[PDB]
DNA sequence: GCTACGGCTATACGG
DNA sequence: GATTCGTATC
């Protein structure tokens, strides 16, 4: 066909696909197929967007005979691939071999699974592409207000605690002090009241926290970055943080947050680059930020 | 700095705004259920809001409980979310813990805030637990008092499958027929507070607030306010609230009180005989439709009109008017429940009964429609015909339709089986009984 | 005004299972702070069962009380906090260890309104993550029970291991009556359920009885200074609090019971090195 | 684009002295705001007469700097179920915020008519137990949609339709703050098309000044039409059939009004029609309903409306 | 009407495990089951009267004792019994023998509604613990018994396929083949195919189309054969094949499907037939 | 160190 | 709102 990709590491593809389940599990997933690899871009209510990245080195075979077009966009229902790739790859003597292919427009997306003596085949008929631009839910490369690198385990524990305490709303703090002290907390408004989860300033958890002046170059100390995010969208990164070693956090002055999941099988492939862009709430209230500041003071 | 209905609450039983006969009946009942082996186990109190249904119990307890208690009340709190307690077992746990309130810890259990009986799954649990209490084999149980406020549930859902609980919040839509007719359940229904106790207990509050009412020169138009409030409402709480809102005011704001919901038979009487206040039938119909749409826009109302239009003159009116009523009621049935159908079928009847309205007419007593009995007899006939068809196809070999059964084999076959078999297990009598 | 810390795993465990039980007895947990101990208690809505836990000053590594800086003079400060909100704070997260559980309240003029009438709980994990919570509290008036000296009257002392196993075997969904039948010879505990009959003998509620007889050899100390009936869920929960703290130095694992007649309430009290536990439960007066 | 707010939100009153209309009620609200003791109140009335901006301003003035942590506004856009009443409202009522003496926490339950029944029955206990600290301010469009036990504990404040002078005063204030050229007939046309709705007066004025600039009768009536109930009333109260068919066709059919809309408005106009005998009114109701059924079944044509008007004239002349 | 039987699981493991294979299937299919105790053979029936029917033949030599007398023809009495209680009793005996024991089951018909006195013994470690159970059953009438008859299956020129035994090299592969379609949550119809030897599991829907294949060797003892079946019946087929070495699959063209299971006790052979419409 | 199983939790269903 | 019975009071 016009594109073909096979692999045996079904656990990796299953983990990548399970990170798209937090975004519904009963809608459409849009797939890019280019020479670099194949990705799953998923958006909910135009307020949050998640994008996978399965490199070509991840699969043992990646041909991509589509010389005419640089990339191929197809839209299919997400639940079926989630149910299909969950083979768990048991009976290690006979490894279940994956086979992904797509002949082009009108052709269905094929998922052939080979169990040596068994060759099953699933065909997913593609849907018409909705008129939405994935470039809208993207962050600046020149207006970064703050950039933080946080380890996966501490962040995952923080989101788990926030989910357990309800957390109908969430806030983000990012203040850098001139004495090399860096503070980063996830303040939340829940049934309990006002709760704060301060990340430690050690380099084992907060590798690097840099607060900018909206230019992504200046390092201003003593200033605070406030992001008011709905925890409904912020909880979508919890499952993505369960497989990550380090998480990159970047926000700009236009109220978009980019959660960059860095996941660390072949040797050449880097990993699954999972990017979860998120929009900030308007925060019509003005005393709420003052209360956030006062709580962070004492 | 407090609401006047909380700072002027009755301290004794003689300050409670309740009729003397009602108070005496409640006294006798409550003193009956505090005896060792009481015939009545649960006391149900129905009525509108603010009829002192809980203002008489909480002051009868202070004089009755510390008389039989070997040496106040235990209200159930709905908003109590215990950890490890599903929201359907809260009342069950309350009942289990309230059965130990016997001598040396005696207390009368009052259930004013009922559980969420608007959900179909916990209303059944409520009824089952109350039935277990009423059929309890425990020889010794504390008295139980349940106060249910009769209020009309406003129209919020969009479905014609609305049940009884989605129309009226009464003791019939929460308690089944078995609990209400249980021998050990005494039901003392309440009435709205009359214009005499309401006129006295408000003048009490006025003469206590003498200073404030005199400073704002609100002591020459006092009785014109208490009389208007008493004539408007039968509520002991809303009257005091309106009195406080008027006395604390410093202007000419027209006072207002909560509106009352016209009942089913009340609305039927309003349609048939007319209202005593408004002589304009258009205004009365418009206000009835804008205040009681949940009752007018039904089928039971149009059935009650047909069942009770003969009570205007005890049947002593012209047949040409009866025809003009029934033909409009039949034309309304073909309008498929449009809002223009009820507004025509309630206006034509009112106009017909107004054009023949003369004094000296001795009217009759209205009654509920009898279609509910007709449907039950029809269901009995359905079951009997099903049994006839079943016995006619296993003891024999013959298939016959239901319509043929009701027309010919519901009468002729019983006679044949009475002569062919009985004269010289089976069905021998007429299906669903004779035609009387 | 008050600051207490917990820096032991078993102490945190018993504190969580101590509060979890007080939250499942009543929606809101009332805590009184004294100069010598911390008292957390919960009363039923029917006022039929009460459980009171008393974490001594030695139970906390740091214990500071400054009542001079609501307050009831008998200087005792009592406040009411939501049980569900408190039990979701003291829970042990999976994968991380609480290196310090700090409970404090500073009600001064200088403290901000963001902390005024707001209980301060600071949790430090083994991953150095600082999680601070501010649940609201309502100052109330503490009312002590004399039952402790009223009938501190036959006394029963039995090890809680076998009784805990028996109570965990029983379920509160269908059974909520406990018969503690004790004589001088043996001791038998049966979790039974009465069967009410409908209109025509119809089984409205079925009867289930699981009986467990305990020989006096397993019994530690009994003195008839007797059939008593009470509930099951409160007794079950109160039984599961002492085992939570795995202590081998004291080696108690036992319960102390006191009751006089079917009318008077029964007192069950468990003992821990830094924790005092008691359960008040009313009894069926049907003689 | 621009950040310029619409004048409905740009000129929303922020004080109780700027809310026009119902003077006898606004003055009482100001008296409550000064004294402090605010009873439980239910404010009801027609849309757009100032029922929300009154409660919000009253709460703002009553609580001062404690507005952020002293009010709890729960609208229909929030899940006002029984769980929220049992948890969030209960915890807000149980809060022990210290206030100046006489002041109380306010639970602004706007659009309380859409609240379910179980939520209101739990609200009964919520205002029963916690009444010394928090106060409930229900805002609705129909008072009968709140259960009677909840209405018993409240004080009913019935807002009325705004007159032609209060709306004129507020419009003149807006025109003075926006430097808008106007003429008296244009303002009168705006008042006439508003039908006692300040929001629909501000919107029409903004549309007129945006489209044409000068507020005259022509520039107003060429962008916002005359109220269609007043045209249906003119059609239903004519003398001849050839004079009612003209008002039907040239003023409701070539203008763009659906037949079902015409019938639905005709029923409402007939219900409130005056100087008409009751037999004539009920016959007109029956004839309107018979055409409503036909339109709902599919035949929504102008011929059916003409037949309905002809039958109305038949019942008018002799029947 | 006197019915009494004795079963020993440890004495004979095959006939006993087939009894476990019959009881689990009639528990998984639907509540209640039909037990006809013919004087020479037992047959356990689950008749829903589209839903499938199972007809398992149990001989008389499987039990140590098969004393059966009745006034009907060939000493046939037919029971209707709730399967949950007997399944629980049977699981109790499974745990009894798992803990270490060799006791037998004494099952007696003790008294139209009757019950079976299923009593057995268990020894913990030299203690005597008697387990007594009574499962309420109803007596089916002879006129009601003759209303139930085994569905008929013909193959004028149709196709039965010999499924490879699960103990062989390809047995696990074929089991994985059958269970592959069971992994999908949103599947309700499977389209079996027959070519003469290949069989394929095809699930075609509005927007997705499964087409699983078996590339291993197959045998057909001695034309297209397709049928539409439900997923639950395929699960029952999986469970039946998992406990059987000899499994026979026959496919009819748009008429029915039959899952035939047989155990070679040689002696009369115990067979399980799952009629599927 | 790995697996089974109990407890916790998210989600579809029912009246 | 209608009738019928029963009080309490002026
Ligand atoms: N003289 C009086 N008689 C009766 N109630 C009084 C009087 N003065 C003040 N009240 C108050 O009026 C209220 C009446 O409440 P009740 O009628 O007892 O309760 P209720 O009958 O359940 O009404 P609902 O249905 O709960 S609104 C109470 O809050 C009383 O304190
Ligand atoms: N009396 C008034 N004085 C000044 N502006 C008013 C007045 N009434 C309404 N408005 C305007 O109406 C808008 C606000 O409408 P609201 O007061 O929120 O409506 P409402 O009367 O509560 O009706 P609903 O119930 O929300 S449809 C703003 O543009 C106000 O300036
Ligand atoms: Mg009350
Ligand atoms: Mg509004």
């Amino acid at each position: 066909n016009k594109f073909s990709a096979s692999t045996v590491h079904l656990e990796h593809i299953t983990t990548a696909l399970s990170c798209l389940t937090p975004f519904g599990s009963k809608d459409d997933v849009l797939i890019f197929i280019d020479a670099d690899g194949l990705s799953f871009v998923r958006e909910n209510n135009h307020v949050i967007k998640i994008q996978l990245l399965l490199s070509r080195e991840l699969f043992m075979s990646y041909s991509y005979r589509n010389e005419t077009e640089d990339h191929m966009k197809l839209c299919v229902k997400i639940n079926h691939i989630l149910d299909s790739v969950s083979v768990m790859n048991r009976n290690s003597d006979d490894i279940v071999e994956c086979t992904l292919s797509y002949d082009g427009h009108g052709s269905p997306f094929v998922l052939i699974f080979e169990d040596s003596f068994i060759s099953e085949r699933v065909e997913y008929s593609t849907y018409l592409i909705k008129d939405f631009d994935t470039n809208g839910l993207e962050l600046d490369r020149e207006r970064i207000s703050f950039e933080a690198i946080i380890k996966g385990e501490a962040l995952h524990s923080a989101l788990k605690d926030l989910k357990e305490i309800g957390c109908k709303e969430c806030y983000v703090y990012a203040k850098t002090e001139a004495n090399d002290e860096n503070v980063f907390a996830l303040i939340s408004k829940s049934q309990l009241g006002f709760s704060k989860i301060k990340l430690p300033s050690n380099r084992s958890i907060l590798e690097k926290l840099q607060v900018f002046d909206g230019d992504s170059t200046t390092v201003i100390d003593g200033f605070a970055v406030i992001g008011f995010f709905d925890f409904t969208s912020f909880d979508k990164i919890r499952k993505s943080t369960k497989i990550a070693s380090k998480v990159l956090f970047r926000m700009d002055v236009h109220g978009v947050l980019s959660v960059n999941i860095l996941s660390q099988l072949p040797k050449d492939y880097p990993g699954i680059v999972i990017e979860v862009c998120m929009l900030e709430k308007e925060s019509i209230d003005e005393a709420a930020q003052t209360e956030i500041e006062l709580l962070m003071e004492t | 700095g407090e609401q006047w209905y909380e700072k002027f609450k009755p301290n004794c039983l003689e300050q409670v705004a309740i009729h003397k006969r009602k108070l005496k009946d409640v006294q006798e009942a409550l003193d009956a259920m505090f005896l060792p082996n009481a015939k009545h186990r649960i006391l149900l109190l129905s009525g509108p809001s603010g009829c002192s249904k809980s203002t008489v119990i909480k002051e009868l307890s202070k004089i009755l409980v510390p008389k039989y208690r070997q040496n106040k009340v235990t209200e159930f709190r709905g908003d109590c979310i215990v950890n490890d307690l599903p929201q359907m077992e809260s009342f069950s746990e309350f009942l289990k813990g309230a059965r130990y309130l016997v001598m040396s810890n005696l207390s009368l259990i009052l259930i004013e805030d009922l559980p969420n009986v608007f959900h179909i799954d916990t209303r059944r649990r409520f009824q089952q637990l109350i039935l277990q209490w009423l059929y309890s084999s425990e020889p010794l149980l504390p008295p139980l008092v349940i106060c249910i406020t009769e209020c009309e549930i406003p129209e919020n859902d969009n479905n014609y499958r609305k049940f009884g609980i989605d129309y009226t919040f009464s003791a019939e839509t929460i308690m089944n027929k078995e609990i209400l007719m249980h021998p050990r359940l005494k039901r003392i229904k309440f009435n709205p507070i009359n214009s005499t106790l309401l006129k006295k207990h408000l003048k009490f509050i006025c003469v206590q607030n003498m200073k404030m009412l005199k400073e704002k020169n609100k002591w020459n138009k006092r009785q014109e306010v208490i009389d208007y409030i008493a004539q408007e409402t039968g509520d002991i709480r809303s009257a005091i609230t309106t009195l406080q809102f008027w006395a604390t005011s410093s202007g000419s704001l027209p006072i207002s009180t909560r509106e009352s919901t016209i009942s089913y038979f009340h609305a039927i009487g309003k349609v048939i005989h007319g209202s005593h206040s408004t002589n304009n039938d258009n205004e009365m119909i418009n206000n009835l439709f804008e205040n009681s749409n949940n009752l007018l826009s039904k089928e039971d109302f149009k059935l009650g009109i047909l069942e009770n239009y003969n009570t205007f003159n005890k049947g002593e009116f012209s047949i040409s008017d009866a025809s003009s009523i029934v033909d409009c009621l039949s034309e309304c049935d073909n309008m498929n429940g449009l809002p223009e159908s009820n507004e025509y079928g309630l206006r034509e009847v009112r106009k017909t009964f107004r054009n023949i309205s003369k004094q000296g007419h001795n009217h009759g007593t209205v009654y509920f429609p009898r279609e509910w009995k007709v449907r039950k007899l029809q269901n009995s006939f359905k079951v009997q015909a099903e049994d006839w068809l079943n016995v006619s196809l296993y003891k024999y070999n013959a298939v016959h339709s239901f319509r043929n059964i009701t027309l010919e084999f519901g009468y002729y076959a019983p006679l044949i089986r009475k002569c062919q078999s009985y004269k010289k297990i089976d069905v021998v009598d007429r299906i669903g009984g004779p035609i009387e | 005004s008050f600051k207490a810390t917990i820096t032991e795993s078993g102490k945190q465990n018993i504190w969580f299972r101590a509060i979890y039980v007080l939250s499942t007895i009543q929606d809101d947990i009332k805590i009184t702070v004294t100069t010598n101990e911390l008292i957390a208690w919960s009363m039923n809505e029917t006022d039929t069962t009460l459980c009171q836990v008393r974490f001594q000053k030695s139970f906390f590594e740091e214990y500071e009380f400054k009542p001079h800086e609501g307050v009831q003079v008998i200087k005792l400060y009592s406040f009411r906090v939501n049980g569900r909100h408190l039990t979701t704070i003291s829970r042990k997260p999976d994968g991380d260890g609480i290196k310090s559980f700090t409970i404090a309240v500073n009600n001064t003029s200088t403290c901000p309104e963001s902390l005024a009438n707001r209980l301060i709980v600071v949790i430090e994990m083994d991953s150095l993550i600082v999680k601070e919570y501010c649940p609201q509290f309502q100052p109330i008036k503490y009312d002590p029970i004399i039952i402790n000296l009223k009938y501190k009257i036959n006394y029963i002392c039995c090890n809680s291991t076998l009784l805990k196993n028996f109570l965990d075997n029983c379920n509160v969904n269908v059974t909520d009556e406990v018969k503690l039948e004790i004589n001088v010879h043996r001791l038998s505990i049966t979790a039974f359920t009465k069967a009410v009959y409908g209109k025509n003998n119809d089984l409205l509620r079925n009867a289930l009885s699981m009986s467990n007889t305990i020989s006096t050899l397993d019994l530690e100390h009994y003195c008839l200074f007797k059939s008593i009936i009470f509930k099951l869920k409160d007794f079950k929960n109160f039984i599961t609090i002492g085992p939570s703290w795995k202590t081998t130095q004291d080696g108690n694992d036992n319960i102390s019971l006191w009751f006089c007649h079917p009318g008077d309430p029964i007192l069950m009290q468990m003992q821990k090195p830094g924790v005092k536990l008691e359960l008040v439960e009313v009894t069926d007066s049907n003689i | 684009l621009s950040l310029q707010l619409p004048w409905v939100e740009k000129y929303r009153p922020q004080v109780l002295s700027d809310i026009v209309g119902n003077k006898e009620t606004i003055d009482r609200l100001q008296q409550i705001a000064k004294d402090g003791n605010m009873p439980h109140m239910i404010i009801s009335g027609m849309p757009g007469i100032g029922k929300t901006t009154s409660v919000h301003c009253l709460a703002h003035e009553l609580l001062g700097r404690s507005y952020a942590d002293g009010v709890l506004e729960l609208n229909a856009s929030d899940d006002r179920g029984i769980d929220v009443v049992r948890n969030q409202i209960k915890h807000f009522a149980q809060k022990k915020l210290h206030l100046p003496p006489g002041k109380h926490k306010i639970v602004i339950l706007d659009e309380a008519d859409s609240m379910t029944a179980g939520a209101q029955q739990a609200l009964r206990r919520t205002m029963e137990l916690y009444s010394n600290s928090t106060r409930f301010a229900f805002a609705c469009n129909q008072s009968n949609k709140i259960i009677e036990p909840l209405q018993s504990r409240c004080a009913i404040l019935r807002y009325s339709k705004l007159s032609d002078e209060d709306v004129l005063k507020r419009l003149l204030q807006i025109i003075k703050l926006e430097d808008v050229k106007y003429t008296n007939d244009g303002l009168e046309a705006i008042i006439f098309t508003a039908e006692g709705d300040m929001r629909q007066a501000i919107n029409n004025l903004q549309s007129t000044v945006a489209g044409h600039g000068l507020v005259n009768a022509d520039n107003v009536f060429k962008i916002v039409d005359s109220p269609h109930p007043l045209i249906v009333k003119k059609m239903l109260l004519a003398s001849n059939l050839e004079d009612s068919i003209q008002i039907l066709r040239t003023d409701l059919w070539k203008k763009g009004y659906s037949s079902i809309d015409i019938v639905t408005t005709s029923f409402r106009v007939t219900k409130n029609l005056a100087q008409v005998k009751e037999s004539v009114r009920l016959e007109m109701i029956k004839e309107i309903g018979l055409t409503h059924m036909r339109i709902l079944e599919g035949v929504g044509t102008y011929l059916q409306l003409a037949s309905m008007l002809a039958k109305i004239h038949k019942l008018n002349n002799k029947a | 009407m006197k019915l009494k039987l004795i079963v020993n699981g440890c004495e004979a493991p095959d006939d006993y495990k087939l009894l476990r294979t019959t009881i689990n299937t009639v528990a998984s299919l639907r509540k209640t089951a039909i037990l006809r105790f013919n004087s020479e053979r037992l047959t356990i029936i689950s008749t829903p009267k589209d839903t499938g029917q199972l007809w398992c033949t149990i001989p008389h030599d499987v039990f140590r004792l098969y004393t059966v007398i009745s006034a009907r023809e060939l000493n046939t009495i037919t029971m209707e019994c709730n399967c949950d209680s007997l399944l629980s009793v049977f699981k109790r005996y499974d745990r009894v023998m798992n803990q270490g024991s060799s006791s037998n089951m004494t099952i007696k018909l003790q008294s139209p509604i009757c019950a079976l006195g299923i009593t057995f013994e268990e020894i913990v470690h030299n203690k005597v613990i008697m387990h007594s159970f009574k499962v309420p059953v109803k007596l089916l009438f002879r006129a009601q018994d003759t209303r139930i008859q085994e569905p008929m299956i013909n193959y004028i020129q149709l196709m039965m396929y010999k499924l490879p035994p699960i103990s062989g090299e390809f047995g696990s592969a074929f089991h994985g083949f059958i269970r592959r379609v069971e992994r999908y949550s949103n599947v309700n119809h499977i389209h079996l195919m027959g070519v003469k030897v290949e069989l394929k599991i095809i699930v075609n829907e509005l927007d997705w189309h499964l087409e699983i294949c078996w590339n291993g060797p197959l045998d057909s003892v001695i034309s297209t054969h397709e049928v539409i079946i439900r997923c639950k019946d395929w699960k029952v087929c999986s469970k039946l094949y998992a406990a059987f070495e000899e499994v026979v699959l026959a496919i009819s063209h748009d008429e029915s499907c039959v899952f035939h299971c047989s155990l070679d006790r040689g002696r009369e052979r115990g067979q399980i037939i799952y009629y599927i419409a």
